RNA sequence: GGUGAAAUUCUUGGAUUUAUUGAAGACUAACUACUGCGAAAGCAUUUGCCAAGGACGUUUUCAUUAAUCAAGAACGAAAGUUAGGGGAUCGAAGAUGAUCAGAUACCGUCGUAGUCUUAACCAUAAACUAUGCCGACUAGGGAUCGGGUGGUGUUUUUUUAAUGACCCACUCGGCACCUUACGAGAAAUCAAAGUCUUUGGGUUCUGGGGGGAGUAUGGUCGCAAGGCUGAAACUUAAAGGAAUUG
């Protein structure tokens, strides 16, 4: 891990998840 | 008021066309809407007769400018290259 | 109408017998009515002067440019179009020009043109936003619009047209040895696809 | 530097503002230093020039526009011509600016 | 006494262009590369090879006329490493021993007066 | 398959007379064919030559200088100035660090219409008594040094010819009016031209060049 | 911890200097930062210089001198002998030899 | 060509290499420093123009007008977004040749977005001096940048007789630096991180074990990317700093 590569993770699931939110919107 | 908050002029098109379309063309069409400089006499005059024509309320010049400015960029960079130019050619 | 391009109604002069004959340029950025449009190799580099293309230095703009000698202006005419400079060839009297095509054409040394952009610059820049300015734009000009797809039209009706999906079917990229008829589509198409890349 | 060369005389000296003024100075020979802005018509600046070849009198030419020179003299309109009458203190009547 | 051509010897590494040419620059005499003489794929940038492009060099400039020559050294220079590979020395000495007189020595590698972007990323090569 | 030098001649170059020895060099191009002469293709030609060879002596081992060739008489070819350069190893020998170079340009046209941007270098100089460790320039001392030899340098050239430029060029006088000039504004080390490029050359006036070649 | 009181480079004052590029990998280092060596380098190395000599035309010939100005990233300057890791206590050391 | 060793690639139609150039775009090498400026991000070609600025000089002027600063505002690298131009090099993605056991990685070749610009956005960086800002004092030194003062000091056409640079000695301001720590600190270290258990100069922000988590959600700002604000459930007895031995 880095502090810049567990952002990016959790930068990737926060895009599919805010996607996901918006769906079900 | 604050009759509304971003749309501006481009707020008579209602919901249609797009939010980016009427945002590209609001920064022209306040252009060519608001009251310019008149290089004649100095007055917030000169209005957009036609399209790439500037004409002056008073002291009735028209210019040739922009279709959506009494001057645009590239026409201005042409008239300080040819001031420049003829600056050169003069002395 | 039909015309980007403000027109300056100049009048000159007759040289040869007693009258004014009023002639219509193509008007440049800056040009203001009261203004004496010098036409003439021996005239001034000012915005609206017409020059010959020996007179002016390498790097100018200049606009609605000759062809030839005496073909009263061909090049550049549309709103905001220039045309550079580039060259002087004093030894075949003629001048290289960087041209709105990204073109670098040769033409003599004697042809001439208005210095400065043609007005209305920035017209394409602004969309129509909607079908009524677009027919409005061509009504001016010609029976061009609107324009169907020949994908939706019949096969009498295109060469794209029919078939139960809708679809080219064939290359679209028709070939420039083509014949009347044919040519619909890509026409010569050297490459295809996004450009830059 | 002529901006406060004139501030001193619009504070202390005699001034008229505009053509129609201007010119009745100098018909009446009053004026002795008249300032023609550029964004002026030139038939005015002509005109004015000639009138004070007539009258003897020395012209000013503005760097700058009828604004410039409004906002020099201190009065919130545009003046295109500005005739000095009676300087005050100001070195202007001996100084060829 | 003795006629004169250019040298413009090019070594960098993975190479060693012995590129003789006249005094005026522009006809060549015997362009030789060390890649033409060895069979092993970088026996070129080695002293060796550039001492037998060298060698043919001097073999076929004899016999020819030119006698002496203004070795005009160059490294890869451009945006390049921009130094002179192992093969210049070797090649210098090559035309030293070969009988070719020598003379105006001097580096003529093409510097930046500032470059473009140097091929290898931010972070350069890595190894 | 057949060696194309049997087929040359070993033409020469002919340096302008206001230098040392002609003789500066042979070259060579081809056999005369009706299709294509020895002399149609050899104009137009680049001579780039060390100012030492030129000079006959030691003391301009750098300077070179480059002469392009114009026409072709028996096996005998005409060359005109075209420009010089600094060797790049003199120029590295003179930059070094703890000191401020100045770098000049001007690009005038001569008395007969052979534009020239001449270029000028110098250099920040540490007098004796200074115990000082660099000794820079104050830019200042900067922009007044080029503006006198941007104007020094329009006094020499465009107030002459070619020839006489390059006759006054090699003797070095230009530099040390330069020292003269600038001495009383700032130390200088060694002041140096230090290129010349023609650009634009005008009708060829054979006449000239055969007063200068012959 | 700080390994060095002045981080790895000649910064004080400034914020961002220029970046450079290694002569041997190509890395983008601040040019402050990176390991500048004048290479002084003759053209000719001293087993031939004498060679040459014999060889040549000019009867003294100045043996011209090449220049270069290295600029090294630290990882390969170290990794190239150019510079060594010192001692924490010889890091204060700032002599050219 | 290129490499650890190659290959993919270009090549007898002439590759690579040479000379004349021409064109385009980008960058401003060397000079270039324990140097300068800037509020910071940043800023390295010339000249011109426009304003701006600090330091110094000042027996000038006003007279407390000041310091800090929630709210709010300007600027804010790179990347990223938007429309227009240009578009050379490099080059995400990509395609590929290698190596490996595998290698959609490191290495090689090409190559899109980008890299540049015009006009708009974003508003984050190890945006670092990881040291808030203002003020005083406490220790010495030696350099350096900018300004100023003095020398019957050196130095330049004329050998004090038309004047800068330098040297010496100060002084203000700045980037800093070297020694010692009297002092401080957990120590590394520090001339401020000192004048703090002998604890109170003024003032804003932030932190309260680690994860969860800068997450969920709500809100707001953004074209979006995302920014700002911001938990808790549960879980754990360590995480961590600096040095010592191995």
């Amino acid at each position: 891990m880095r502090a810049k590569w567990r952002k990016k993770r959790t930068r990737r699931l926060k895009r599919k998840r805010r996607k996901v939110r918006a769906r079900s919107k | 008021a604050k009759r509304t908050k971003k749309v501006g002029i481009t707020g008579k098109y209602g919901v249609r066309y797009g939010s980016s379309l009427r945002r590209q063309v609001k920064k022209l069409e306040i252009q060519q809407h608001a009251r310019y400089d008149c290089s004649f006499c100095g007055k917030k005059t000169v209005k957009r007769g036609a399209a790439g024509i500037w004409t002056c309320s008073c002291c009735k010049k028209t210019v040739a400018g922009g279709a959506y400015t009494v001057s645009t960029a590239a026409a201005a960079t042409v008239r300080s290259t040819i001031r420049r130019l003829r600056e050169m050619v003069e002395a | 109408s039909g015309r980007g391009a403000p027109l300056a109604k100049v009048v000159f002069r007759d040289p040869y017998k007693y009258r004014l004959r009023e002639e219509i340029f193509i008007a440049n950025e800056g040009v203001h009515t009261g203004q004496f449009i010098y036409a003439g190799k021996k005239a001034s580099l000012n915005v609206g002067n017409v020059l010959p293309l020996g007179s002016v230095p390498e790097g100018t703009i200049v606009s609605n440019v000759e062809e030839k000698p005496g073909d009263r202006g061909a090049l550049a005419r549309a709103s905001g179009n220039y045309v550079i400079i580039i060259g002087h060839n004093p030894d075949e009297n003629k001048t290289r020009v960087r041209l709105p095509s990204g073109a670098k054409k040769v033409i003599s040394s004697d042809a001439r043109g208005v210095i400065g952009v043609i007005a209305g610059g920035g017209r394409v820049d602004k969309p129509l936003l909607k079908a009524g300015r677009a027919f409005h734009k061509y009504r001016l000009k010609r029976n061009s619009w609107p324009k169907t797809r020949g994908v939706a039209m019949n096969p009498v009706d295109h060469p794209h047209g029919g078939g139960n999906h809708q679809h080219i079917g064939k290359a679209s990229t028709i070939s420039r040895g083509a014949v009347s008829g044919q040519k619909a589509g890509l026409i010569a198409a050297r490459r295809t696809g996004l450009l830059r890349g | 530097s002529i901006n406060q060369k004139l501030a001193l005389v619009i504070k202390s000296g005699k001034y008229t503002l505009g053509y129609k003024s201007t010119v009745k100075s100098l018909r009446q020979g009053k004026s002795k230093l008249i300032i023609i802005a550029a964004n002026t018509p030139v038939l005015r600046k002509s005109e004015l020039e000639y009138y004070a070849m007539l009258s003897k009198t020395k012209v000013y030419y503005f760097q700058g526009g009828n604004n410039e020179l409004g906002t020099a003299v201190g009065k919130l309109f545009r003046v295109g011509v500005v005739s000095i009458l009676e300087a005050g203190d100001s070195d202007i009547l001996t100084t060829l600016a | 006494s003795q006629v004169f051509g250019v040298a413009r010897i090019y070594a960098s590494f993975n190479d060693t262009f012995v590129h003789v040419t006249d005094l005026s620059g522009k006809e060549t005499i015997a362009r030789v590369t060390g890649g033409m003489k060895v069979k092993a794929d970088r026996d070129e940038s080695s002293p060796y090879a550039a001492m037998l492009a060298a060698q043919d060099v001097a073999a076929k400039c004899k016999e020819v006329g030119i006698t002496a020559v203004h070795v005009k050294i160059r490294a890869t220079g451009g945006t390049r490493t921009k130094t002179p590979g192992p093969g210049g020395q070797a090649a210098l000495r090559a035309l030293a021993r070969s009988g070719l007189r020598i003379g105006r020595i001097e580096d003529v590698t093409p510097v930046p007066s500032d470059s473009t972007r140097k091929k290898g990323g931010r972070r350069g090569r890595r190894l | 398959v057949v060696d194309p030098f049997t087929r040359k001649e070993w033409f020469d170059i002919k340096a302008p007379s206001t230098f040392e020895n002609r003789n500066v060099g042979k070259t060579l191009v081809n056999k005369s064919t009706g299709l294509k002469s020895a002399s149609d293709a050899l104009k137009g030609r680049v001579v780039e030559v060390c100012l030492a060879d030129l000079q006959g002596s030691e003391d301009h081992s750098f300077r070179k200088i480059k002469l392009r060739v114009d026409e072709v008489q028996g096996k005998n070819l005409l060359t005109n100035f075209h420009g010089m350069d600094f060797t790049t190893d003199k120029l590295r020998s003179m930059v070094r660090k703890w000191q401020t170079l100045i770098e000049a340009n001007v690009t005038v046209k001569t008395s007969d219409d052979y534009v020239l941007r001449i270029f000028a270098i110098a250099f920040t100089r540490k007098q004796a008594n200074q115990v000082k460790r660099h000794s820079y320039a104050q830019s200042s001392h900067i922009r007044a040094i080029r503006k006198v030899i941007s104007e020094i340098l329009t006094k020499e050239v465009q107030g002459s010819t070619l020839a006489q430029l390059t006759s006054k060029l090699i003797p070095e006088v230009i530099n040390k009016e330069i020292e003269n000039a600038t001495k009383d504004i700032f130390p200088l080390q060694n002041i140096h031209v230090r290129k010349v490029k023609l650009l634009k050359q005008p009708k060829f006036d054979v006449g000239a060049l055969m007063a200068l070649h012959g | 911890p700080k390994k060095r009181a002045s981080n790895g480079r000649n910064k004080k004052g400034r914020g961002h200097v220029k970046p450079v590029r290694c002569v041997n990998c190509s890395k983008s280092i601040p040019k402050d930062k990176a390991i500048k060596r004048m290479a002084i380098r003759n053209i000719v190395e001293a087993a031939a210089v004498r060679d040459l000599s014999e060889a040549s035309v000019y009867p003294e010939y100045a043996l011209p001198k090449t220049y270069n100005k290295l600029h090294y990233c630290v990882s390969c300057a170290i990794h190239a002998r150019i510079v060594r890791v010192r001692s924490r206590e010889d890091r204060k050391n700032r002599a050219p030899p």
